[PDB]
């Protein structure tokens, strides 16, 4: 069928060629937030810190954190 | 074999001049707005050390989405779906039905649901396209209703639905497996 084949091509093209390692921007980003008072990168950090200190008793998924952690994790004869 | 034959097509130009149209397409998918959307967040965050933490949270969502305009597009793709031009009219009233239940989620609450879900029981595109329903996530939407109820007749109509959700395919059944 055609609409079914275009359907499963989308998830197939999603699972193949969109998982790109072109994402080397992180180094350039974390450089870029480290510019001039408090810097933005410290503002980003403190954002998460004060979030965490709230007695939620169960932390949420918080995809904001999940993103910038991974940026900062990719921040590193 | 159908997803695997798609996966064989997926690893085509990974390593036919049909593969050549693909490689041209991916470079096009890649990418002045990305600059300024980036920049204005850096404009704001520098000069004006920012309280109202809701703002700061709002900023970096746009910052990350703009830098990662691929992963932004990643999360969009399992939800996206292609329908034939024929059965578009059932889908319009489906989303209109589903948009009612997304609206009724934040709540007579019993009554409008059953009319709403019973509409979804009877749509032509609930059978023919089960993969659209799981992309809608609407099972969870319905589920969250009976989450919200179960702390009465409203329940079983969800349960009639969620059973009826399971039949239509197997990966559609997988979703409900996680809430056993």
């Amino acid at each position: 069928p055609r609409h079914r084949a275009v359907n499963l091509f989308l998830q197939g093209y999603e699972k193949s060629w969109i998982e790109t390692e072109e994402h080397y921007f992180e180094d350039k980003l974390i450089e870029d937030l480290a510019k001039p008072r408090v810097d933005p990168l410290h503002q980003l950090i403190l954002l998460f810190s004060r979030t965490a200190l709230t007695e939620k008793c169960k932390l949420e998924e918080d995809f904001l954190y999940m993103a910038y952690a991974d940026i900062m994790a990719k921040s590193c004869s | 074999d159908f997803h695997e034959d798609l996966m064989t097509h997926c690893g085509i130009e990974l390593d036919l001049t049909i593969r050549g149209r693909l490689l041209s397409l991916v470079e096009k998918v890649t990418y002045t707005l990305q600059q300024l959307i980036s920049e204005t967040m850096v404009r704001w965050a520098q000069e004006s050390v920012i309280e109202d933490p809701e703002l700061v949270r709002a900023m970096f969502v746009l910052l990350h989405r703009q830098y990662d305009g691929i992963g932004g597009l990643v999360r969009a793709l399992p939800k996206t779906y292609t329908i034939n031009g024929v059965s578009v009219e059932d889908t319009i009233n489906l989303l209109a039905s589903l948009g009612q239940i997304r609206s009724l989620l934040s709540v007579e609450e019993e009554k409008l649901m059953i009319r709403g879900l019973g509409d979804i029981m009877n749509n032509k595109v609930f059978y023919q396209h089960p993969n659209l329903m799981r992309a809608l996530g609407m099972h969870e939407t319905v589920m969250e209703v009976m989450v919200n109820v179960l702390g009465p007749k409203m329940v079983a109509n969800c349960c009639r639905f969620l059973c009826y959700f399971c039949r239509i395919s197997r990966q559609n059944q997988k979703a409900m497996f996680d809430h056993l």
